[PDB]
């Protein structure tokens, strides 16, 4: 239970991702949930947490799909430039 | 004698950058056209 | 003029210096002197055979009848079977002659193999075929393969590439156990290491490649040759680029790993080429971009002119290599091209945009620029410059240039592929599993660890684990994989870890393997018996399981490696280690000899030996001397050469190629002495810290951690010592009472927490070794006597020895918490004394057994008195004297050193209670000798009074005049310059000289000969660390008993006599 | 490295010390708003603590990074929600 | 003086900034001359301080890059109220910091759900400063009055223009002190609503300085040679992708100079640049140097000899073009004309640059299919995309990469080869496979790239412009509401003519709207405040480090009192 | 040297050996004298002794260095007792 992500670019409307409020960049993300699958697709955007706004190669934490289930495709969040931000 | 030997020093100074220059071109050369292969051609060149 | 004219006629001339070219047309007539220069001129032919030919008419003229690549020693020979090269008198012509029967012999070699590969097994053809043309011929097989693999697939025949892709696997089981097989010489073993490197590749693509037919572009993508039977012709397809293979013979070469990146890097070179801009890879340094286009060009069978750029290159020099390669038809790297002065980059940018503008418009020739004739160009040109952005070097290149060159930015390439390859080089199955653990494990590992800096988890451990795992794979290849890799990782890494970190590897070696339950160590059973027999001959030596333990550990990498080391802190028993494992392999078979010198205590040319600026004669190295003695194959001695002092980047890389696999000493004279099987090297670091990481992956450290040999295997051994010495009854008293305060409860631990800044910082067995000094010092007294005390008497003693040994370094504030704690645990205590009443200043008597106020001797005035010439008894004075008397009277032995530092503050009285002392020796029965350090003195300023100050002799031994046990007082110890790297270099003298009781003689005529001084004590005084001064080494530390001089609270008793 | 700094730069203006070229450097920062380079960056280049600009907001993160740590230590339980950015090696924390 | 202690502040940013006090001098008694001449005193030294100012910042302005441009022009605004009691080093030091030293743990909670963290400490620093010749703050009792319930605040901050709009409870005080009121209603936007303020200080320039500060000049190359005589040269400086050699070449047909000696400065170029200048001086001829910061060496030399001392023709005028350089000589610097040549940066404008220069009607006429023309605008179109993007910053490319026109080239002459094999074969649509050009095009452009989620983001824009449908006409990339709203097409040409595209860019709107690159409304807030955050970054380098900073507190006693307040809340 | 000379009363290997003998052999009729009147031949080990104490008694090195020269602080740190053994008195900025 990971806490304090801020989506860049977007918020979470609890039916996946949705596009950001006029005049309120980085919106705050819920508890996120992180564990092992063990290994063992479209619809889910494949998000990166970065440590810093920069979003560096250095600073990437890791990627965490984001189902999008509902009327946007993952391909219009990526050029939206959705990431999570630890920092600000 | 100051100004004769400012002007010695003048020509030895003349006499000398020339010769280290001279010797140096002669080192380079000395061993291509003595040494045959290149002297057996370019008989102009290596008559000179 | 003429000179350009010869290289117009043969172009590589263009990539030969001015002297080489005169060198070789001069001796263009006699063509066994050119036999030097061909390395040059072509790539791999480093040799080429001069048969005898027309030896009936026009003879004594010589014919080229094969090619020769060398490697080390082993060669590769591609003979000319017809094209004989006949050697005509004008050198440029038969070279050109040369370079045109070179191609022409493997168009006809690759042709009739590219044939052979299809209708004869993959084994018996790379062994056939020559290392180019074996690559060359599986490369064709596998892309045959596909094609028909897909071809197959399009007409709607399914499970029919799933048929090539099992063929594809053969191919690749085939050349892992070829591997396996271990065949002779560099040049075939580099033969079959790149056939692997590409077949991991080919089976990797088609693995995963998933395309319905031929022209599907994820396989038009990959690198594909093959033999066209229309044009008769190699050809060599990357997207839509098909070049022709150009025939240069490369010999064996080593080919990198190739990652999904490299193949779509290749692309981009290629599309690069097909559209006639350059190419120009900007990546970090160790990327390997130089490698990258070279491996293209090896691919293509084209020669990769590599031009290392810097700041000395000028626009003339540059411009010599471009008319080359136009003119020749060959690629051409530009490694570290930033490098060029930004000046020169204007002038190359009209260069090449005048070579460019020829390439597009098909321009047969074209005017270069400062050119005055038209130079002919040949179409397959390349050119490429391997940046750095991020530069070391220069700024950004113009803006001419940017335009000529397409980029390809380079990653870091992906650890696994290296592993997963080298893996399979190494004759591995299921490389892909294994490579990917392998990984996650290293790389996981060295962030959950602490980053000590023995511990190496890059590619030079990487590596050196996958040859050992693949020397164990050979011997057992019935065995599993998976537990071979473990196993090998395991043995390796288990002996540099520290004890925290055992438990936390051990962990991650049962997280990612957890299929493996328990593996067999390798059991060393004759050893294993010894060690017990072995330390039960001394006295002093507690065998523990984490101290047999390490012993093993020594041996299993004494056996592989010639250059081990022994990491660990002060007193872990590190030497004893030493000493017990070759008093263990003396009783099995082979003596072994151990020769300790301190490579820090002399300085770098002393060691090694160097040129004398007077007379300008040879002196003999100490180190060179002692190696020489040393290296003899004469009665089995096996001698192990071990260097106490720290590891440095200065005195060790004159070394270093002793360490490497080559095992010669080079005295950079011109004298290489080589290194015999029987001896070896060994280092007693303690930290191993100031060493570059390359120099410490060539030796194979054993760390020996503090709890491998507790302090309480110190005191049971001391304990054990005291029965040996005929006096059992006390033993066992001392025993009960020792392990009561010492282990039963942590007295150490509980004082180091209660107690805060303490003036030395020192390790808990360092404190108790001094308690077991001082303890001994008490009670030698009753030794002499042949008198048994009770434990109440013993228990006063002991809570005397703890106080000073452990509490000693404390100041007057913390000296009161300590005597406060030994209140709290119930010791026998003075019990009535004044306010700031303290255990330290008491003392348990001899002649009657208890606590007694130790009251300073009364002073009798000296006749005369000089107030500044007038040295007092003062308690401070008496406590010191005591104390010095207990470490001094002590017999030498492995707990004593005779020898007793006392640190304090600035003017506390140090040096003149030390004085005061030295004072009521016998002249006869003791002598004295002070020399004061400072930060000026170096070494040899010390070794130079102390040789002086004891002369005679007895036999090899030295001594001071007569026999009188002098005591070397070395006032200011800390004094001496600390350097960079954080070792006093006169103090490993010091530390050497009291340890040992000797060093190396440095005068020219005996060198790598001790010098050992009999009997001599050591008193020191120095200002506490800290403020901006030095602290001792802790090495040192350990060789001293160590204790605090404190202000006095009333100096009334010192000048109120006065 | 903060603590020891901070009071060189009490002792720098008043006189007690000679500047050093760091403490000059951290003055200078302070008095903007921007943190102390020495802070951010060790001198081989590594990083050594989180990158904010502002100084204000790299204190707020000190006291909020050290307490999540703290508030771990010293009670026996860990948080329920863990704040990954209090983190130096959050890549590490989740390989954990 | 003022102004020339600017011109020194200006230095600091960029070396190639810097002008010698005796080219001040100059600009300083022309504008006493050039000036209007009133018979009343006052009027007439009115009237030179007008015309001092602008005549310098024009000249000033021409020679500074677009970023650093509004910089500049706030430095000689505080540099002008600095040395009036209006504005002090503390009020120029709020504006810049604006409690972004405050941390939340030692001052007062927020309070207020709708303010961000940062900007409650922004409002808590104008709380307390005390500003200029005033006795008590002027904004204590603002934190009070927002955190009253009262909408009209609210409003003010959720405005789209707050610096146009009047401050909703403090307006009516703001307006009765005129010459420090334009400052304390700039540092309450650049407390709240930061993302405006290059807006708000434009607001403040204007009312400070005069409307034609605001306004862009916009100089001419003809004027840049009416400025110029023959012993003071043309440097020209030159940002990455710019090359002004044409535009001279335009103005030397005009002047009967159009067949110019060129000359690409490097290694040896030196003895044919002095051959090539001595015709120059004697015979008359312009001289256009390329790439001068290579050749360093010469451009000590060229400032001796083009000197007076050295005969010269009056028609004879030299031009130098380089990109910045540290360690440029500074003499040249003293002596020479300085402009920057920049790319004008906006869509429109790069659409323009490409179908004006490398894209010619040759080049549009070398496949001969609909197909070609059709790729060729959506390439090109792409190019523009992925440079305007680089505006956003770090949401815009992790990393920026300054894309080149040689892969727009590249990317291009690829698809010639690729049509070219499809044309050789017998609705008259080529294959055409976009599978293949997306890679090649992320391939060609792949070069500069490093980051693998950039590369993820170019791959993916790839996937949306290059797609099926782009040869039908009916299809229009993104049609957005710019103003009703434009279209943003493939233009369709029966007839190939450069003409007809250069027509249609003409129609694109000059202001990009941020759905245009797949962002959000908001994305443009994100880039307006990382070009105001670099504004005052660059102009806290300039900033005097003087002790003496007014209000009864130096500068290491705020250093001192902070340091302190630090150690304590500490752990 | 002169930090040397000031601790241990004696510079190591200064005076030639034989010169030694010379020179103990004038110190000798005083330090019979001084040491309450002993008046037998002292070695010359012991003699030794005496001449160190009596060259320090006698030996006075006044030093006259300035505060604020950078190396001042370093001469400090770099010999000890050469500021620690011998009287310092400060000169003060010279009053009204
Ligand atoms: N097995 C043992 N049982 C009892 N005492 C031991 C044992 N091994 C070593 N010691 C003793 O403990 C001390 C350890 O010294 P040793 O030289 O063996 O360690 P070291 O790490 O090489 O020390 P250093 O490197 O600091 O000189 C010595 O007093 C030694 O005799
Ligand atoms: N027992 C004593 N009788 C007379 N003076 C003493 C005695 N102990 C110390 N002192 C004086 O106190 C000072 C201590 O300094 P010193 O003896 O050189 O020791 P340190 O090594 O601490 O500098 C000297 O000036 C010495 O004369
Ligand atoms: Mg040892
Ligand atoms: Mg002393």
């Amino acid at each position: 239970y990971i806490k304090g992500l801020y989506l860049e670019g977007c918020k979470w409307s609890k039916n996946g991702l949705d596009d950001s409020d006029p005049k309120k960049i980085f919106a705050d993300l819920p508890i996120l949930h992180v564990s092992a699958i063990n290994k063992k697709m479209s619809n889910t955007y494949l998000c990166p947490v970065y440590k810093y706004p920069k979003r560096t190669d250095k600073y990437l934490i890791f990627r965490v799909g984001l189902p999008c289930e509902g009327s946007n495709n993952p391909s219009h969040w990526k050029l939206r430039g959705v990431a999570l931000l630890c920092s600000t | 004698e100051v100004e004769n030997l400012i002007r010695t020093f003048s020509d030895v100074n003349d006499t000398l950058d020339m010769w280290v220059k001279v010797q140096k071109l002669w080192t380079s050369l000395e061993p291509v056209f003595t040494g045959g292969d290149i002297a057996r051609q370019m008989p102009l060149q290596a008559k000179q | 003029a003429y000179l350009e004219g010869k290289r117009k006629k043969f172009p590589r001339f263009y990539f030969v210096s001015n002297p080489t070219l005169l060198k070789i047309l001069s001796q263009g007539s006699e063509p066994t002197s050119i036999q030097e220069d061909f390395e040059k001129l072509f790539d791999a032919i480093t040799k080429v055979t001069f048969e005898s030919a027309k030896d009936k008419k026009n003879p004594a003229l010589k014919q080229i009848t094969q090619i020769q690549q060398v490697i080390g020693r082993n060669e590769e020979n591609i003979s000319l079977t017809g094209y004989y090269v006949k050697c005509e008198g004008n050198i440029e012509d038969w070279l050109k002659k040369l370079e045109q029967n070179m191609q022409q012999t493997l168009k006809d070699i690759a042709s009739a193999a590219a044939q052979q590969v299809f209708q004869v097994g993959l084994k018996e053809f790379v062994s056939s075929q020559a290392s180019q043309i074996a690559l060359l011929g599986l490369q064709i097989l596998w892309t045959s393969k596909v094609n028909e693999g897909l071809e197959r697939l399009s007409r709607n025949e399914r499970n029919a590439m799933d048929i090539k892709r099992n063929e594809i696997k053969e191919h690749m089981n085939i050349l892992s156990s070829m591997c396996l097989e271990d065949l002779n010489g560099a040049v075939e073993r580099t033969k079959v290491e790149t056939l692997v490197t590409i077949q991991v590749h080919q089976k990797d693509i088609s693995m995963d490649l998933k395309c319905k037919d031929v022209n599907d572009f994820e396989w038009q993508k990959q690198t594909r040759i093959a033999w066209k039977t229309d044009i008769d012709e190699c050809i060599i397809s990357i997207t839509d680029w098909d070049s022709p293979y150009s025939y240069e013979f490369l010999g064996a070469k080593e080919r990198l790993c190739i990652t999904p990146l490299t193949d779509r890097c290749y692309i981009t070179l290629a599309q690069a080429m097909s559209m006639y801009y350059g190419g120009a890879p900007a990546g970090p340094a160790g990327t390997g971009k130089t490698e990258t286009v070279k491996d293209l060009g090896r691919t293509l069978g084209v020669f990769v002119v590599v031009t290392n750029c810097s700041d000395q290159h000028r626009y003339r020099d540059m411009a010599k290599i471009f008319k080359g390669l136009v003119q020749s038809g060959l690629w051409g790297c530009f490694d570290e091209f930033n490098r060029i002065d930004l000046e020169v980059l204007s002038v190359v940018a009209m260069q090449v945009e005048s070579i460019t503008t020829a390439r597009k418009q098909h321009m047969k020739k074209f005017m270069f620029p400062e050119e005055e004739i038209e130079i002919e160009l040949i179409p397959t040109v390349s050119y490429f410059i391997t940046m750095n952005p991020g530069y070391a070097g220069r700024q950004e290149l113009p803006e001419n240039l940017k335009v000529l060159f397409r980029g390809v930015s380079m990653m870091v390439p992906d650890r696994e592929i290296i592993i997963k390859v080298k893996l399979a080089s190494v004759g591995y199955l299921q490389i892909d599993l294994l490579a990917k653990k392998f990984n996650v494990l290293y790389r996981l590992c060295e962030e959950q660890l602490s980053k000590q800096r023995h511990y190496d988890f890059g590619l030079r451990n990487i590596l050196s684990v996958l040859r050992t795992a693949g020397n164990t794979k050979r011997q057992e290849i019935k065995s599993d994989e998976e537990m071979l890799l473990m196993r090998s990782l395991r043995d390796m890494n288990l002996s540099k870890l520290v004890a925290d970190d055992i438990p936390l590897f051990n962990g991650l070696l049962a997280d990612i393997f957890p299929k493996l339950k328990e593996v067999p160590k390798k059991l060393y059973p004759d050893v294993e018996k010894k060690i017990p027999e072995e330390i039960n001959a001394e006295s002093y030596l507690i065998n523990t399981p984490s101290f047999q333990l390490k012993i093993i550990q020594l041996y299993e990498t004494c056996l592989v490696r010639h250059g081990f080391m022994l990491v660990g802190p002060t007193g872990s028993g590190k030497s004893t280690i030493m000493k017990i494992l070759t008093e263990v392999l003396t009783k099995l078979g082979s003596p072994h000899k151990i020769v300790i010198m301190n490579p820090k205590a002399i300085t770098a040319e002393q060691m090694y030996g160097v040129k004398s600026e007077i007379s300008d004669d040879w002196i003999p190295g100490v180190f060179s001397t002692i190696w020489a003695k040393s290296n003899n194959r004469a009665l089995k001695h096996t001698t192990w050469i071990t260097c106490d002092g720290p590891v440095d980047a200065i005195w060790i890389e004159n070394l270093n190629t002793v360490l490497d696999d080559n095992k010669i000493l080079t005295l950079a004279n011109g004298e290489r002495i080589a290194m015999t099987e029987n001896c070896k090297v060994v280092f007693e670091v303690e930290n191993l810290n100031n060493a570059s990481p390359a120099t410490v992956s060539r030796c194979g450290q054993v760390y020996v951690s503090p709890t491998d040999l507790g302090y309480e295997a110190v005191i049971e051994g001391w304990i054990r010592n005291r029965k040996a010495s005929g006096r059992a009854e006390e033993s066992d008293k001392l025993g009960n009472i020792l392990r009561k305060y010492l282990i039963n409860m942590r007295f150490i631990e509980l004082q180091s927490k209660e107690c805060k800044e303490p003036m030395m910082d020192t390790s808990p067995v360092i404190s108790v070794i001094n308690i077991l000094n001082l303890l001994t010092g008490c009670l030698q007294y009753f030794v002499q006597t042949q008198r048994t005390l009770s434990e109440q008497e013993y228990e006063k003693f002991i809570v005397y020895s703890m106080a000073w040994a452990i509490g000693g370094i404390y100041e007057a504030q913390d000296r009161v918490r300590f005597h406060e704690l030994l209140l709290a645990k119930n010791a026998p205590i003075p019990q009535k004394g004044k306010e700031n009443e303290t255990v330290f200043d008491y003392y348990v008597s001899q002649d009657y057994l208890d606590w007694k106020i130790c009251s300073p001797e009364e002073w009798v005035p000296p006749q005369s008195l000089q107030f500044s010439q007038l040295l007092l008894p003062t308690l401070d004075s008496f406590r010191a004297e005591m104390l010095l008397n207990f470490i001094l009277t002590q017999p030498k032995s492995h707990t004593c050193s005779n020898s007793a530092l006392l640190i304090g503050g600035s003017g506390t009285a140090k040096t003149s209670s030390v004085l005061l002392y030295c004072n009521k020796f016998d002249p006869q029965k003791m002598l004295f000798k002070r020399t004061n350090f400072s930060s000026a003195t170096s070494p040899f300023m010390f070794q130079s009074t102390i040789e002086a100050e004891c002369d005679f002799k007895v036999g090899k031994e030295f001594a001071p005049p007569g026999n009188k046990m002098m005591t070397i007082f070395i006032d200011d110890m800390s004094m001496p310059f600390v350097n960079k790297w954080g070792d006093q270099i006169t103090l490993e003298l010091v530390r050497q000289l009291i340890e040992t009781g000797g060093f190396y003689m440095l005068d020219k005529t005996q060198r790598g000969n001790q010098r050992k001084m009999k009997n001599l004590q050591y008193i020191g005084a120095m200002n506490h660390p800290g403020g901006g001064r030095n602290d001792i080494p802790n090495r040192l530390k350990r060789q001293f008993f160590i204790f605090n001089m404190i202000l006095p609270l009333s100096i009334e008793g010192i000048y109120g006599p006065i | 490295l903060v603590r020891k700094t901070l009071q060189d730069t009490i002792l720098a203006i008043d006189g007690q010390i000679i500047m050093t070229p760091e403490i000059l450097e951290a003055i200078n920062a302070i008095y903007d708003a921007k943190v102390p380079n020495s802070w951010l960056y060790d001198p081989s280049g590594a990083e050594i603590s989180w990158l904010l600009p502002n100084l204000g907001s790299w204190s707020t993160s000190l006291s909020d990074r050290n307490k999540q740590l703290n508030d771990w230590l010293r009670s026996g339980q860990r948080p329920i929600l863990f704040w990954l950015t209090g983190f130096f090696n959050p890549q590490g924390f989740l390989t954990g | 003086s003022a102004i020339y202690f600017t011109m020194i502040e200006v230095s600091l940013v960029n070396w190639m900034y810097n002008s010698s006090l005796e080219q001040f001098l100059k600009l300083f008694i022309e504008s006493i001359d050039l000036s209007e001449k009133a018979q009343l005193p006052s009027n007439r030294v009115k009237n030179i301080i007008s015309f001092l100012t602008f005549h310098v910042y024009r000249y000033v302005n021409r020679g500074l890059f677009e970023k650093d441009k509004i910089t500049f022009i706030l430095m000689m605004a505080f540099k002008i109220l600095t040395t009036a009691g209006t504005i002090s080093s503390g009020d120029v030091s709020l504006f810049l910091k604006s409690g972004d030293a405050l941390d939340i743990k030692s001052e007062r909670q927020k309070q207020i759900s709708y303010l961000e963290d940062n900007q409650w400490l922004n409002i808590l620093a104008l709380s307390k400063h005390t500003f200029s010749g005033q006795t008590l703050p002027f904004f204590k009792e603002l934190p009070d009055l927002i955190s009253r319930s009262e909408n009209q605040w609210r409003n003010w901050i959720d405005k789209n223009d707050p610096e146009n709009f009047p401050i909703p409870d403090f307006a009516e005080s703001i307006n009765q002190e005129k010459e420090i009121g334009s400052f304390i209603s700039l540092c309450l936007v650049r407390s709240l609503r930061n993302d405006r303020t290059l807006i708000a200080t434009q607001n403040f320039i204007s009312n400070v300085l005069g409307k034609e500060f605001t306004d862009p000049i916009s100089y001419p190359i003809e004027g840049i040679w009416q400025e110029s005589s023959n012993m003071d040269p043309v440097l020209f400086l030159l940002s990455a992708g710019a090359d002004p050699t044409s535009s001279i070449d335009e103005l030397a047909k005009k002047k009967k100079k159009f067949p110019c000696e060129k000359v690409s400065m490097g290694e040896g170029q030196e003895r044919v640049a002095r051959q090539v200048i001595m015709k120059g001086f004697v015979e008359g001829g312009w001289v256009i140097l390329q790439n001068c910061h290579l050749g360093l060496k010469f451009m000590e030399e060229i400032e001796t000899l083009v000197s007076p001392i050295n005969q010269i023709h009056e028609d004879f005028r030299l031009w130098i073009t380089c990109e910045q350089h540290p360690k440029f000589p500074l003499g040249l610097l003293q002596k020479t004309l300085k402009v920057t040549n920049e790319p004008p940066k906006g869509l429109k404008a790069g659409l323009y640059k490409t179908f004006t220069t490398i894209i010619t009607q040759e080049f549009i006429d070398k496949v001969d299919h609909s197909n070609w023309r059709s790729l060729i605008f959506t390439i090109c179109f792409l190019h523009s995309i992925v440079i305007e993007r680089k505006k956003f910053g770090p949401l815009g490319w992790c990393v920026p990469y300054e894309y080149n026109y040689s892969d727009l080239e590249a990317s291009l002459l690829y698809i010639e080869k690729y049509l070219t094999n499809l044309m050789s074969t017998p609705h008259n649509l080529p294959i055409s496979m976009n599978v293949v050009r997306y890679m090649i095009c992320e391939v060609q452009y792949g070069g500069r790239i490093t980051d693998d989620l950039d590369r993820e983001l170019f791959i993916t824009y790839g996937e949306t412009y290059l797609k099926d449908g782009i040869f039908g006409n009916d299809y229009f990339f993104y049609d957005i509401m710019v103003d009703q709203k434009f279209k943003y097409r493939i233009p369709q040409n029966p007839s190939a003519e450069l003409i007809k595209y250069q027509e249609y860019i003409a129609k694109v709107p000059t202001v990009d709207n941020p759905e245009v690159f797949g962002l959000h409304s908001n994305a443009d807030l994100t880039f307006r405040l990382k070009e105001s955050k670099e504004m005052i970054n660059t102009v806290m380098e300039t900033r005097p480090k003087d002790s003496s900073v007014g209000g009864g507190k130096t500068r290491e006693e705020i250093v001192q009192d902070k340091a302190k307040d630090m150690l304590k809340n500490l752990p | 040297y002169i930090n040397m000379v000031l601790s241990t009363g004696e510079i190591p290997n200064l005076l030639a050996k034989d010169e030694r003998e010379v020179w103990l052999g004038d110190i000798s009729q005083a330090y019979c004298k001084e040491k309450n009147l002993g008046n037998i031949d002292p070695p010359q080990s012991e003699l030794w002794t005496y001449f160190v104490d009596r060259v320090r008694d006698n030996f006075h090195i006044m030093l006259c260095f300035s505060p604020v020269g950078q190396k001042f602080r370093e001469r400090a740190r770099k010999f000890p007792a050469l500021f620690n053994e011998c009287t310092i008195d400060w000169f003060l900025p010279w009053p009204e």
